[PDB]
């Protein structure tokens, strides 16, 4: 992004418009800080993958360095998206990453190769400028094979509703599928929903699972639960039970793939929907 | 006394309507001048800018930040062009470093010899002022509210602790003074959820007032409307889209000059296409009074 604002998708690309610097000494995590003469780059990216080979590496990385890289990104969030939450999803960043938001540190992550994240919320400047600060450390000797170093998977932005389904969710399981497969299939679901605003709200789900790509008018099951109470400042794991009319089977040959749709009801109304 | 036979509606979800029709109040903001004939009100003048905004589609003028000249409440009286009078800029309280602005003289009283007439004088120089503006317009049918201030508590000095209690004042005198039609203001601070705001807001709803919130995006209606349920609302001032007339070398925004291309306003505002696309979608923002519909001096 340049600009985050309404309505780009619920899960936003945010790979584009970046700013790298290698320097093991310089200390860039101020958004004042004058960032002019550094690479413009475009997430994914290896920044080990640029420097030369040396015989002063080992041979079971490639011989190739690591390193200290820095990755700025300055950014405008509008003014439409001020009472909802954000949060930066980083797939994969090797490795010892350290992030900043307007100058805050909100914390770091070890292992170069598990997906995590961070909420933006609490430190986002609404209607103005941003900047959000990674510091990656790949310092040597950390790996059998060659690693690479930097932010070398995707990037998303999440923008949701202060009532909204959980980072990763949704669980679902079919266990009944060997017995039950060409007939009515029994889905045991649990959704955790959490409620960030400052009121009680009364919680329905209405989930829908359909054909990937892909309408809900051809839709194998739904159901609607009852109203459950979700305290403000409070999440709740919700059970829910789907059946699902004659699914076909995902298989080698026919890898047939359903979208499993989430949307969160508080009173009459929808404020988030989850695939 | 010129009359006119019309009743007016505000409410909460379905925003404005007159004589029993739902209506969108598309309005300008005005300030008094004429232009290269400096403060004169001239009467051909006053119509010829009310002609030229009718022939634009406006419906409604808000008088910032201060009474009308008769003329123009005359005028729209004859056009069909509904008036939202404003009385007031600052209220006790000076702005910008206007040492002699009318927040000099607000809270002072009047002397006994003083022999000057036109509404109360028992209190303060600010209820003469309401009173006097009110008495000469009671019965125009083309005024529709009276508007008590403007972003009053910007660009002041000191504590904002007491302006609760002076909106209460000013929102008693004028419900006195004349019983038939909302009284409202331009509050700029709704925006930033100030305290004070809230009370003020709260005391005019009671009142059976109407609230104008100064420079709200589509974002911000939803949340005073969220936040409180009672408050009929609109915006009161909107936009500030900064133009000259004639300029496309840029469409963004050397010769003192700026694009003509709707991609410029001032940092708190937004260009007309945003500020209009936030209210038409909502019922219950009853309109709109862009700033401005004239430059001015
Ligand atoms: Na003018």
């Amino acid at each position: 992004s340049s600009a985050v604002d309404s309505k780009q998708n619920r899960t936003s690309d945010f790979d584009a418009n970046w700013k790298f610097m290698l320097s093991d000494s310089v200390q860039a995590q101020d958004p004042a800080f004058d960032d002019s003469a550094w690479q413009q780059v475009d997430l994914p990216h290896d920044y080990s993958i640029t420097q030369k080979y040396s015989q002063s590496n080992e041979a079971e990385s490639a011989y190739l360095p690591g390193g200290t890289g820095w990755y700025r990104k300055s950014f405008t969030i509008d003014r439409d998206l001020a009472g909802k939450r954000i949060a930066i999803n980083f797939d994969g960043v090797y490795m010892n990453a350290t992030v900043w938001f307007n100058g805050v540190k909100l914390g770091t992550h070890p292992y170069g190769y598990s997906p995590f994240s961070f909420d933006l919320t609490g430190n986002a400047k609404f209607g103005g400028e941003n900047t959000i600060v990674v510091k990656v450390e790949n310092r040597l000797p950390s790996s059998r094979w060659y690693s690479g170093s930097g932010i070398y998977r995707d990037v998303t932005l999440t923008v949701t509703d202060g009532v909204h389904v959980g980072n990763n969710g949704v669980a679902i399981k079919t266990p009944s599928l060997a017995t039950q497969n060409g007939g009515n299939v029994t889905m045991n679901l649990t959704t955790k929903v959490a409620n960030d605003t400052e009121a009680a709200a009364n919680i329905t789900l209405k989930q829908t699972v359909f054909p990937k790509g892909g309408k809900t008018d051809a839709a194998i099951g739904t159901v609607t639960t009852a109203s459950k109470s979700i305290a403000a400042g409070a999440s709740a794991d919700v059970t829910s039970t789907i059946t699902a009319a004659s699914p076909k089977l995902w298989s080698i040959k026919n890898p047939n793939l359903y979208t499993v749709r989430t949307e969160v009801l508080n009173g009459d109304t929808v404020l988030d929907t989850y695939d | 006394t010129e009359y006119g036979f019309r009743w007016t509606g505000f409410d909460a979800t379905s925003g404005f309507s007159l004589n029993g029709e739902k209506v969108k109040l598309k309005g300008v903001s005005m300030h008094h001048d004429q232009g290269s004939l400096g403060a004169v009100a001239n009467r051909r003048a006053i119509e010829r800018q009310v002609e030229i905004l009718q022939k634009m589609g406006v419906n409604s003028i808000r008088t910032t930040h201060n009474p009308a000249a008769k003329a123009l409440i005359d005028v729209c009286n004859e056009k069909g062009v509904l008036v939202v009078e404003e009385v007031f800029d600052m209220w006790n309280r000076s702005k910008n470093g206007n040492t002699e602005d009318y927040g000099k003289w607000f809270g002072q009283t009047i002397a006994g010899d003083n022999a000057v007439l036109g509404g109360d004088k028992d209190e303060t120089w600010a209820k003469f002022d309401l009173t006097s503006t009110i008495n000469r317009d009671r019965n125009a049918p083309s005024v529709i509210m009276w508007s008590l201030g403007n972003e009053m508590m910007e660009g002041i000095s000191g504590s904002v602790s007491d302006f609760p209690a002076t909106s209460a004042k000013l929102v008693a005198w004028t419900k006195a003074a004349d019983s038939t039609r909302p009284m409202t203001y331009g509050d700029n601070k709704i925006k930033a959820n100030w305290n004070e705001s809230n009370t003020m807001g709260d005391n005019l709803t009671a009142n059976g007032g109407v609230v104008g919130t100064n420079y709200s995006d589509g974002a911000n209606y939803d949340k005073i409307r969220t936040t409180h349920p009672s408050w009929a609302i609109y915006g009161s001032e909107t936009a500030s889209a900064i133009n000259s007339r004639g300029i496309y070398n840029r469409t963004t925004g050397s010769d003192k000059q700026l694009t003509s291309y709707d991609n410029s306003a001032v940092g708190w505002g937004a260009v007309a296409s945003s500020a209009w696309y936030d209210v038409v979608q909502r019922d219950f923002v009853a309109g709109t009074y862009v700033w401005t519909g004239f430059d001015y001096l």
